[PDB]
């Protein structure tokens, strides 16, 4: 009756017939809606000479998976779980203007899964991106670096 | 640093007399539940510990983990009194998987 057995039962039920290579939509015509947001942890560096910007960010992503659903009443009122993100399908968000870094998220932390199918995933990432630097008014300059 | 961590896992208990009076064993930390405690104010984006050492488990379910780590944390540098300056550099440790509702952090 302890929450641990209930969670183990839920895990065995969820990943019995789960394919992580498959877009998680009931209908082929359905579109996966990914809520995307950034959270800047710090501005590590602005490299004027190399025209590169290093940031530390949290990449907040949220979507729905129609296979990772359950009724909490049948699992001791478990409403949400944490699972490794490498066990489920994820969107392939990459930074186009990468420079001297990674295109994709490499940390792969755990994902928060709710009983209605909602998946919340917020891995950290350090990005080095390109941005043209204007030094007309240096050292009173205002730069505009994009991602 | 060594990030000393301690918690109880009730599922890792045993009766010593049934196992030749063994009082503790070493289990690979990769094979047991770990609290994902890391340094948030790191610079260079390194969060985890360096090696993921073994964990010492006691017969009563207590876990003692002592992994090494190389950390590059960022701190405000005060230059007012350089080169007679003293710096105040902090290191913030958090669980990136679990919030206060699931685990509590306590200073030994
Ligand atoms: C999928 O949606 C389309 C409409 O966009 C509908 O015509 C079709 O019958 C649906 N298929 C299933 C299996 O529900
Ligand atoms: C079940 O869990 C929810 C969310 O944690 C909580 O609000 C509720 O009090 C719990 N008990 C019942 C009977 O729903
Ligand atoms: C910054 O650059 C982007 C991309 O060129 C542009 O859309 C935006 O308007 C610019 N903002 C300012 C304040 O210059
Ligand atoms: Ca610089």
């Amino acid at each position: 009756e302890t929450r641990a057995h209930a969670e183990e039962r839920l895990l065995k039920k969820l990943f019995s017939g789960y394919n992580k290579w498959s877009r998680p939509v009931a209908n082929i015509s359905d579109v996966v809606l990914v809520r995307f947001g950034l959270s800047i942890a710090q501005l590590i560096d602005v490299d004027e000479k190399n025209q590169m910007m290093t940031t530390n960010v949290w990449v907040k992503q949220e979507w729905h998976d129609y296979k990772l659903r359950w009724d909490p009443a049948d699992y001791e009122n478990v409403t949400s779980i944490r699972i490794p993100s490498e066990l489920i399908w994820r969107p392939d968000i990459v930074l186009y203007n990468n420079a001297d870094g990674d295109f994709a998220v490499t940390h792969l932390t755990k994902a928060h899964l709710f009983h209605d199918g909602r998946v919340q995933w917020t891995p950290p990432a350090i990005y080095k991106s390109s941005c043209s630097i204007d030094v007309t008014f240096f050292p009173f300059d205002q730069q505009n670096c994009t991602m | 640093v060594w990030l000393t961590q301690e918690w109880e896992d009730y599922r890792l208990t045993w009766k010593p007399e049934e196992f030749d009076n063994m009082k503790k064993v070493r289990l690979p930390s990769k094979h047991i539940w770990l609290p994902d405690v890391v340094l948030y104010n790191n610079a260079d984006g390194m969060y985890e510990v360096s090696f993921y050492s073994n964990a010492v488990v006691s017969y009563d379910g207590s876990i003692f983990w002592l992994p090494p780590a190389i950390y590059k944390s960022a701190c405000k540098i005060e230059v007012k009194h350089f080169p007679f300056d003293q710096q105040n550099c902090t290191m913030k440790f958090r669980s990136w998987t679990y919030d206060r509702t699931e685990i509590d952090l306590v200073l030994k």
